[PDB]
């Protein structure tokens, strides 16, 4: 899981779902 | 906005005080300073000499003699650091000869404040301003601007310093204080180099709290110290230490010595104690002496001290600011009794005025303040008017008239006192102050006498309700007598040296005086029953002025003719007296009726035309008469409220007689009562003296206790006053009886709700008779905090209401209080109402049948219930604590210590509180008002007013008024002692002022004027009036006020420099106005206060 | 228990003497994409990648090293110094590290310097002048305290305990005992600065204090504060609760908050509590670049909402004090008075 969102540490698998949770901020 | 400040009354507290040799080198003088004003004494077995007015607040007076000069000068310092070298000049001036202002730009104000002190030699001017900063004033000859410089001080925390006696250098003596505790240090203060250099001696471990440092003369040298416990001298490296007992009780705050060996001091507590420290010698083995201990007698207590000097023949002034000051007289330890003190006289002090409130007592309204702390905690009853100097009394009442009488005719002196009565009269003769009533051998002693006295001739006259008698000075004896023809009754006479004009109903007779006999001339009919008459001749009198009953009129009739000029009055009521007199240059006449007005006309003593102006006074019948003061005879107007009737600048002024009621008055020159006047009223008959101008007359009554609020109550005729006194834990232990212990009816609290120690009363004070008619005990660590009489909802009945608050030592804010209604009914004062309260009750004033209570931060409306309750309907939360309570209608001023302001209004229709406006400017503020429905005053810290002005986003204040008083304002009420509007307020210094609101055209004029003024007056220590007056904490220019004090310094400069004022000014009725436009202008704004 | 002093120094990743004098105008530099409300005394470190910034920063060395930190856009703000930085090229990506402290409030930004209001005491005004000599001096030492500084206020119209409501040393006090409820300066601006910094409150309170321009009413409204807001919940959904005063407790030095960057440059004041609730933890503990050596952080989110709320903390000693707890995002709290 080498995909890290830029506030928090969360960590997905694809690049994908990181947009995802990053919409979220 | 444009107000208007006047000093109603000088300050009274003495900052400070010292004696030494000014007016001349052979006087001795004694310098009293109170806040802004300087007084000179000179010392007697205290004789006055100048008062003058600074532009500063004297925070430092010290006087000294520079080396080779006559006497002594002395130096100023304002609390705006501004220095001045002053002397005396004799028709007397006070000279400045070198000034400047010492304040730096960067640096911090030391906690313990200003502190300047003189080397011995005079060399320099040593001053304490800032923490770690000692500016040196080199006082050489030539150094006119006062330049200094500053050296640096790494002892920041400094308590007191001296200059130390004996050394072969300026040196410092000073206490200060670091971590590592207190200490005592010397530095030697290098002239050439501008550095220190290290004393003779320092010290450690000084005792804890050391704060008062005295410097002992020649014969022993070093210095003294003062603690709570123990006292300690320093010289070198001797030491003497003791700590006695009778001092433990209380903190020495201020010293003087008493001889210039310094073998005797003068010690003052904080709690009024008087003591003498005294030091003793030892011969020593090679000359001069040794100091070997020290001792202190308690002399005895005097009022609470401040400053304290020793006036030669061993009598002391007590420099006082919470009581009144003394000069008290010490008397050595003898054989006969423990040295003890008294005093010998009393100098009035209005103290801190904590609260107040005007009243309209005797129907002019006067100011009774809350004045003083403690034991000197007191209250002041402040009228306005012209002050009567009584000088005996006799018990007769029902007095109709009264005449003063020359039964010698070679004395010029009177000698006889004649009293009328109903269906009486009554001959006093004045042998000294003895008054014996007897007979007049031809005057007739059962009829109202309407006139008597000494008429030409060599005679006297009377003429009773009955007769004119004519009686002869040498063997005293009838001559001849006029009765009316029908046997019918003189209504109204009138008389003067030689005619006589009396009057029988209807019509009159014109009579003449001459040698034993009275010979008639007119006789007349009128239209209406006559009610006045005057006869005054301006020998004889060519005229008569007269009144008529129905006609409601007074007329002119030529004599003997009575032929009518003529002017007519108007109304339902009948007039009273009549007289026609002269005043200034030209003439007049004056006509009182029964409702109190008084009509006057400018009259022609050849025309008999009468012209215009008339005024009331009082409501009960006035009654005019005439007496001499200095070279220009007034008119005296008994009635409800007498007063004297004077023109200045050929305008007629009526300045009030500080009397009550007086009925009928005579002037009266005898041997024990020369150039006095006879004063009559419904119950007593009094002869005095009068004074010549109308003053300031103040009244004591002694609490012994901390007056804190007071409030007036009409329907009881008393007044509510809160107050504290001070009880000791014992184990009901007071210090002292005071007014909350000798009251004549005592109740305690016993509420259902919820060392020393602060125990507070209500105090039921008689409006009369200032008796303690009763005093109400609140609960234990209650704090009262607000007063306010009123009456709520529909109760007829009027209260005490007071708010409380539950002061426990472990809360900081406190959580708990009450709201209770008092009722004073009969002799007794009845809880009528509590109300339990989640906080304090810093503020309450009435809101239109509701009550207005301030909480902690809520700021409540009760409601007065039928069953006699308080119910809540409304209720507003704010961020800051409502400290301050101000209404008018339906606006509401709130305000915390913070100076931020809220401006709240009762919308009615919602049961709730709008937000109007709000201004938020951080300081501090002791005390505001509202002026009109748009403008509030305040004021704010370091001694300055603010007035807040109201004009959406305008619900932010416009700052319109700045101005820098000088004084601590404590209290603002709305009233005057009789330009709009007023407002009075009291101030810690015990100065009171006035506020007016003036129109936009006047401010500009008085603007222009000031301006003018300080062009031409001649300041003190030559201190800008723009830089006294300039706000000051940030620093600003002052803008909407005008400074009455100076306003009216306009009368006291020459008259070239009147001329010189008003050289280019456009006056308003537009022409090169002339000083006597100012004149009569800057007078008229002296009879508002 | 835990080296209190780690936090602040900020170990995860001069001597300062620029200070603009009161109401100037002067120009200051305002850093791209920091959003936060800083305090005068605050710590704020920052983590800069764009050669902008770098370039700002590297010339930003030369003479005052201090730019402009701003949002309600914005009406006021605070300068900030920089007082340590790095210029890290490893992994071939050019960063610049800087730590600044804020310095002066102020209304490239055109700025007017606002001044600090001081005010002496109530009593500096009504002093008598013979107790002028009095005036310098376990808690009857405040009762005493209290009866010798305001003896004069019987020469006004209001009791000492209310004076003692307005004086800055006894106010300080009265926020100390809750401050040390939990385990500072003695200058009240100071002072109030450092507990405005440990205030969690929101950005909207946070602006508040800020506009206050006296110490006197900064502690006074403090200490409002500190009575009134005995819960904390999710900013979020508003209605739930995460954690109390009861369980607020100072790990760093400075206090229970103070700025911390992640390794995006983002900043987190971060408040460190022993307890909080309905949180879910999510992913593995990790301690890269973990804001506390010695512990792994965990994500903490709103067990209803899922906002991220904060990090849950771990030792990763069995033998470390304070084994467990939670640092909570500023910006994701809402204080509650229940
Ligand atoms: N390594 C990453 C990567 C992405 C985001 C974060 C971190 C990270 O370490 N923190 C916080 C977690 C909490 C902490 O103690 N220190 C941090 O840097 C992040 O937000
Ligand atoms: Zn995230
Ligand atoms: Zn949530």
């Amino acid at each position: 899981r080498p995909f890290v969102c830029s506030v928090c540490g969360h960590r997905f698998t694809t690049k994908g779902n990181l947009k995802v949770h990053f919409h979220r901020h | 906005s444009y107000n208007y400040v006047v000093t109603a009354q000088k300050p009274t507290a003495v900052n400070g005080c010292v004696t030494g040799h000014f007016t001349s080198a052979e006087d001795l003088n004694l310098l009293i300073a109170k806040n802004t004003r300087l007084e000179i004494y000179v010392v007697t077995a205290l004789r006055p000499v100048k008062e003058v007015g600074m532009y500063g607040k004297i925070a430092v007076m010290e006087l000294f003699r520079p080396k080779g000069e006559s006497k002594d000068l002395l130096f100023i310092l304002t609390a705006k650091y501004n220095a001045c070298i002053l002397e005396y000049k004799q028709s007397i001036d006070i000279i400045t000869r070198a000034h400047g202002n010492v304040q730096d730009r960067i640096g911090r104000p030391s906690e313990t404040g200003i502190i300047g002190i003189i080397d011995p030699e005079c060399r320099m001017i040593g001053l304490r301003l800032y923490d770690g900063l000692f500016k040196v004033i080199p006082l050489d000859r030539d150094n006119k601007e006062l330049k200094a410089f500053n050296i640096r001080l790494e002892e920041l925390h400094v308590i007191d310093v001296k200059f130390l006696y004996g050394c072969q250098a300026p040196t410092i003596c000073f206490v200060y204080q670091d971590p590592q505790g207190r200490h005592v240090k010397t530095y030697e203060v290098s002239l050439r180099e501008k550095e220190f250099n290290k004393g003779p001696w320092k010290q450690e471990n000084v005792e804890a709290e050391a704060s008062m440092v005295i410097a002992v003369p020649e014969p022993f040298g070093g210095a003294i110290i003062i603690g709570q416990e123990s006292i300690t001298y320093h010289n070198g490296d001797k030491y003497l230490a003791i700590a006695p007992p009778i001092i433990k009780q209380s903190t020495i705050v201020c010293h003087n010595r008493v001889d210039p060996n310094g073998s005797r001091y003068l010690l003052g507590d904080m709690e009024g104690r008087l003591f003498m420290l005294l030091l003793e010698k030892e011969e020593q083995m090679d000359g001069t002496v040794t100091l070997k201990d020290l001792r202190v007698e308690l002399l005895g207590e005097t009022s609470i001290a401040e400053c304290l000097t020793y006036l030669d023949n061993g009598v002391v002034f007590v420099g006082s600011r919470l009581g009144d000051s003394q000069l008290v007289k010490l008397n050595v330890d003898s054989n006969e009794q423990g040295s003890y003190v008294v005093a010998m006289e009393t100098f009035t002090n209005l103290g801190p005025i904590v609260d107040m409130c005007v009243v309209d007592l005797e129907r002019q309204g006067q100011l009774v303040t809350c004045s003083g702390a403690f034991k000197e905690g007191s209250l002041r009853i402040i009228r306005n008017g012209i002050g009567i100097h009584e000088h005996a009394s006799i018990d007769l009442p029902g007095i109709k008239g009264l005449w003063p009488l020359r039964s010698d005719p070679n004395r010029e002196t009177d000698d006889t006192l004649v009293l009328s009565f109903v269906g009486q009269t009554r001959v006093l003769m004045l042998n000294g102050e003895e008054v014996e009533e007897t007979e007049l051998m031809g005057f007739v002693d059962d009829q109202q006498t309407f006139f008597c006295g000494n008429v030409a001739h060599q005679q006297l006259i009377q003429i009773t309700s009955a007769s004119v008698r004519l009686v002869s000075q040498e063997p005293k004896a009838l001559v001849s007598e006029w009765k009316e023809p029908q046997a019918k009754n003189i209504s109204v006479a009138s008389c003067n040296s030689s005619q006589v004009v009396v009057a029988v109903g209807r019509a009159l007779y014109y009579l003449q005086i001459h040698p034993q006999e009275l010979r008639q001339i007119s006789h007349t009919e009128m239209e209406h029953e006559v009610a006045c008459l005057d006869i005054t001749p301006l020998g004889l009198s060519p005229l008569c002025a007269i009144g008529l009953w129905t006609d409601i009129s007074a007329r002119i009739l030529k004599l003997p003719s009575f032929e009518l000029h003529k002017e007519m009055l108007g109304g339902e009521i009948i007039p009273r007296s009549i007289l026609m007199t002269t005043f200034e240059s030209s003439h007049y006449l004056l006509c009182a009726l029964g409702d109190g007005a008084l009509f006057y006309f400018g009259l022609n003593i050849e025309t008999g035309l009468l012209s215009d102006k008339k005024v009331t006074l009082g409501t009960q019948p006035t009654v005019l008469r005439t007496f001499r003061s200095l070279s220009t005879t007034n008119v005296f107007a008994c009635s409800d409220r007498p007063t004297v009737i004077y023109s200045s600048n050929h305008k007629l002024v009526f300045s009030n007689v500080n009397l009550k009621e007086v009925n009928y008055m005579c002037p009266l020159n005898s041997d024990g009562y020369p150039d006095s006047l006879a004063l009559a009223n419904n119950s007593t008959l009094t002869i005095g003296t009068i004074d010549e101008i109308q003053k300031l007359h103040i009244r004591t009554v002694p609490l012994y206790e901390s007056p804190r609020k007071i409030c007036y109550q009409e329907v009881s005729q008393c007044f509510g006053v809160l107050s504290s006194r001070i009880e000791v834990q014992d184990t009901t232990t007071a210090l002292r009886p005071s007014a909350s212990t000798q009251a004549l009816s005592s109740s305690v609290s016993s509420s259902k709700l919820f060392e020393e120690v602060e125990v507070h009363n209500l105090l039921i004070i008689d409006q009369h008779t200032f008796e303690v008619l009763h005093a109400h005990q609140f609960l234990q660590n209650e704090y009262a905090l607000s007063l306010v009489s009123c009456k709520l909802g529909k109760d007829p009945n009027t209260y005490f209401i007071v708010g409380t608050a539950m002061v426990y030592p472990e809360e900081a804010e406190p959580k708990q209080g009450r709201i209770v209604v008092f009722q004073y009914s009969d002799g007794k004062l009845q809880t009528v109402a509590e109300k339990e309260v989640k906080g304090a009750v810093y503020s309450m004033v009435e809101f239109n049948g509701k009550l207005l209570a301030s909480i902690n931060s809520t700021v409540r409306l009760y409601e007065w219930t039928t069953e006699k309750e308080l119910r809540t309907e409304c209720n507003h939360y704010n961020n800051i604590m409502a400290l301050y309570l101000k209404t008018k209608g339906d606006f509401i001023l709130v305000g915390d210590l913070m100076r931020s302001v809220l401006l709240l209004a009762y919308k009615p229709m919602e049961g709730n509180f709008e937000e109007i406006a709000r201004d938020f400017n951080p300081n501090w503020m002791s005390a505001v008002e509202i002026l009109d429905d748009d403008n509030f005053l305040g004021a704010e810290n370091a001694f300055n007013l603010f007035v807040c002005q109201k004009d959406e986003e305008r619900q932010h204040l416009q700052e319109v008024g700045l101005f820098h008083l000088g004084e601590f304002v404590n209290v603002f009420c709305h009233g005057s002692l009789v330009t709009q509007g007023s407002v009075l307020f009291g101030t810690v210094n015990g100065m009171i002022g006035l506020v007016t609101s003036l129109s936009e055209s006047w401010y500009n004029l008085l603007l222009d004027m000031q301006n003018r003024l300080n062009k031409v007056i001649k300041s003190v220590g030559k201190i800008e009036h723009s830089f006294w007056r300039s706000f000051h904490t940030k620093t600003e220019p002052a803008t909407g006020f005008i400074d009455g004090d100076l306003i009216e310094s306009f009368l006291d400069i020459s008259r070239p420099k009147m001329q010189e004022v008003v050289a280019n000014l456009q006056y308003d009725d537009k022409r090169e106005a002339t000083a006597d436009d100012l004149i009569k202008v800057v007078e008229e704004l002296t009879r508002i206060h | 228990n835990f080296d209190t002093s780690l936090p602040t120094s900020h170990t995860y990743l001069f001597h300062g003497r620029t200070l603009h004098d009161d109401d100037s105008c002067q120009v200051i530099p305002v850093l791209p994409q920091v959003m936060m409300i800083l305090i005068p005394g605050q710590t704020l470190p920052l983590q800069l990648f764009h050669p902008q910034e770098v370039s700002m920063v590297r010339n930003l060395i030369q003479k005052d090293r201090t730019f402009a930190v701003l949002y309600s856009e914005a009406q006021f703000g605070t300068t900030a110094e920089i007082y340590a930085y790095r210029e890290e090229q490893d992994f071939g990506i050019e960063i610049v590290k800087v730590k600044a402290i804020g310095r002066q409030r102020f209304k490239q930004a055109k700025v007017q310097i606002l001044p600090e209001c001081v005010l002496p005491s109530t009593m500096s005004a009504v002093q008598l002048e013979s107790l002028n000599k009095c005036q310098i001096f376990s808690y009857k030492w405040w009762q005493k305290y209290q009866k010798r500084k305001f003896h004069c206020a019987n020469l006004t119209s209001w009791p000492r305990w209310l004076y003692s409501l307005y004086d800055a040393e006894t106010l300080m006090d009265r926020i100390k005992k809750q401050l040390r409820e939990w385990d500072l300066p003695s200058n009240p601006i100071d002072f109030s600065y450092r507990v405005a910094a440990c205030l969690p409150i929101d950005d909207v309170l946070r602006i508040q204090l800020l506009k206050i321009g006296s110490a006197i009413q900064r502690l006074r409204c403090e200490l409002d504060i500190m009575n009134k807001c005995t819960s904390l919940c999710c900013k979020q959904c508003q209605e739930t609760e995460i954690t109390t005063k009861n369980e607020i407790f100072s790990l760093s030095l400075c206090g229970p908050m103070a700025a911390y960057v992640n390794p995006h440059g983002y900043v987190h004041e971060t408040l460190t509590v022993y307890k909080a609730c309905n949180l879910n933890l999510i992913g593995r503990p990790s301690t890269e670049h973990s804001w506390f050596p010695g512990y792994a952080w965990t994500v903490a989110q709103c067990k209803i909402c899922a906002s991220h709320i904060g990090w849950k903390f771990t030792a990763t000693k069995k033998d470390m004090s304070p084994q467990k707890f939670w640092g909570l995002t500023r910006s994701a709290l809402l204080p509650t008075i229940p």
